[PDB]
């Protein structure tokens, strides 16, 4: 089953599998990238998550990062399952070297459509993976 | 992944204007944010400059933080020296999974006129010796900067063992300090006509000498 | 305001466990990485460990890995570094941050604990005189202090009497962890044949006073 997410890192697993991938090492230190999931099922049995080849901010996915404003440093942050509101979440994560891969299952309709956003950081590149779960679809 | 490297001690005066670098080994210093940390003796560290070139709340206009492509490293500038900015200063980066820190830079806020060292030496005292411990004590004090190097020479030739020497402490006068012993036995201290202490102080050097009694 | 405040520490013996607190305050706890640094006598900085806001991440340099331990507390506001199997090199003043990651650096420091591992037991300080010797006009005397443990040595000179040039110069370490340190008076050298000298050598880790009255030659 395939990984709803996005692998920053340039190793190519077959442990694990992700639906986008965008390699972090090649985005500039001053560009605002984002790789985006879109989630738009009546019900959900999907795998969400990311594989970064750096340090993740925040604590992803038990931590989350719904932002307001281009800040540079979040310090908005909310916990996945007060945001989801789907009651209990299977976490999952992994390592392969430097590469950090952080996991979180989902199982059924959540009550609202809710969106948030996780960091890969990468010396000074920085990257977001930004998800969009719908309610009814 | 890489190694900061920075001068061992620099020294300035007062008002003037002094540049600490920080020189990344391998790789780009670009590539990474660097932070300088302001550390006093028996003190917290400060940050300094966060980064690159951002200098957080309190910390004076004085100091600003540059990156220099060329050579490689970054610059902690402090322009008009103060005698409180007297203190070591760290260079930082990090890659993923490893936090680099720099040698440091014990900077030296030159406030007072050069001074030469006095330089005392005694030998081996009477109840020293019947211990059968032998230990040549040479005092160094009054002397700015606090940086002196110290070479013993048993007979006339360079002692290699035996000898320790403590780091330069500052005194109530805002000069310096430092003590250098030399362990012998007492067949060691009577078998040689004498034992000189050559204090190197700014590239001159003060030597003094002492005899078996 | 952002405060953090460190415990632990101490005097410790090679092959035993200690554990460090960090009391942070003034923030949001589960919002930051947090750091361990360390300064070892005559040495720079040195990182420790790095523990990101709900240890997510924990990052070690391969000189403590596996000896220490780092975590957190979300409640109490704490961070900790346990310390097992602990060596003579790890003897530091050990600091606490606050990191911001996103930026890479350390904004708040902890006031500093200092830890001392060592395993040369307490021995008093063997106290030998020194002759006074030309500055002329001037005589420099003084008196050795020896192959003690552990720090530190408190001398005076006329039991507090005489205070005019007095210099206690600061201890050297031995190898065998043992200290020397010496203090010296600067007198009139015309005094030399009517006043009596003596050093008072006190060491209360071991409880040893010395007195050694310092004669010319
Ligand atoms: C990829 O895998 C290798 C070996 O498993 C590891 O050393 C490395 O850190 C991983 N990440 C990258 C970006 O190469």
């Amino acid at each position: 089953k395939v990984i709803h997410g996005c692998n920053f890192s340039s190793n190519v697993s077959s442990k694990h599998t992700f639906t986008d991938s965008l390699d972090i090492s090649l985005v500039d230190d001053s560009a605002h990238i984002s790789c985006n999931v879109h989630l738009s099922e009546p019900k959900y049995n999907h795998l969400v998550g990311l594989n970064c080849p750096g340090d993740i901010i925040p604590d992803c996915f038990f931590q989350v990062y719904q932002p307001e404003s281009e800040e540079l440093e979040p310090s908005n942050i909310v916990y996945l399952d007060s945001q989801i509101n789907i009651g209990d979440i299977e976490y999952y994560e992994d390592a392969e070297g430097d590469d950090k891969i952080k996991l979180f299952g989902i199982v059924g309709s959540i009550p609202k459509t809710t969106s948030f956003t996780c960091i890969c950081k990468k010396d000074k590149k920085s990257a977001y993976m930004t998800v969009t779960i719908d309610s009814a679809g | 992944q890489f190694v900061l490297s920075q001068p061992n001690s620099v020294s300035t005066n007062l008002g003037s204007t002094v540049k600490l670098l920080c020189k990344r080994s391998t790789g780009n210093i670009g590539s990474n944010y660097v932070s300088w940390y302001q550390h006093h003796e028996g003190r917290s560290p400060t940050t300094m400059i966060y980064r690159d070139d951002q200098r957080p709340d309190g910390v004076p206009d004085r100091f600003s933080g540059s990156i220099d492509r060329s050579s490689n490293s970054a610059l902690l500038t402090i322009d008009n020296v103060q005698t409180e900015d007297e203190a070591a200063y760290f260079c930082h980066s990090y890659s993923t999974g490893m936090y680099i820190f720099g040698g440091g830079t014990k900077l030296t806020v030159l406030g007072q006129p050069k001074a030469a060292p006095s330089v005392t030496l005694f030998p081996p005292s009477s109840e020293e010796l019947q211990a059968n411990k032998a230990t040549l004590v040479c005092l160094i004090s009054d002397f700015y900067p606090g940086a002196v190097t110290v070479a013993w020479k048993a007979d006339s030739s360079p002692v290699k063992a035996g000898v320790e020497t403590t780091t330069p402490s500052k005194q109530s006068n805002n000069k310096y300090a430092a003590s250098s012993y030399l362990s012998l036995t007492p067949e060691q201290w009577k078998s040689h006509r004498s034992y000189s202490c050559q204090v190197t102080h700014e590239g001159s050097t003060v030597e003094k000498t002492v005899a078996p009694t | 305001e952002v405060q953090l405040v460190e415990s632990g520490g101490g005097l410790l013996q090679p092959g035993r466990s200690l554990k460090l607190s960090c009391v942070a305050s003034g923030f949001t706890f589960n919002n930051y990485w947090m750091s361990w640094i360390r300064q070892a006598p005559g040495k720079g900085l040195e990182w420790i460990a790095s523990i990101s806001n709900i240890g997510g991440t924990i990052y070690y340099p391969d000189s403590v890995k596996g000896r220490f331990t780092i975590s957190r507390d979300s409640a109490q506001n704490t961070l900790y570094l346990q310390m097992n199997s602990l060596r003579s090199e790890d003897t530091a003043t050990y600091y606490c941050t606050r990191d911001l990651r996103m930026s890479d650096y350390f904004d708040y420091w902890g006031q500093g604990t200092m830890v001392t591992v060592s395993s040369a037991s307490t021995k008093g300080p063997s106290v030998f005189p020194l002759a006074p010797s030309s500055k002329g006009g001037t005589a420099a005397l003084g008196c050795l202090v020896k192959d003690y443990f552990p720090e530190p040595v408190t001398v005076s000179w006329n039991s507090g009497a005489l205070t005019s040039g007095v210099h206690t110069f600061p201890a050297v370490l031995q190898s065998s962890g043992l200290y020397s340190l010496s203090s010296v008076v600067t007198v009139p050298s015309s005094s030399l044949g009517t006043q009596t000298y003596i050093c008072n050598v006190n060491h209360k880790p071991s409880n040893t006073k010395v007195d050694k009255k310092v004669e010319p030659k």
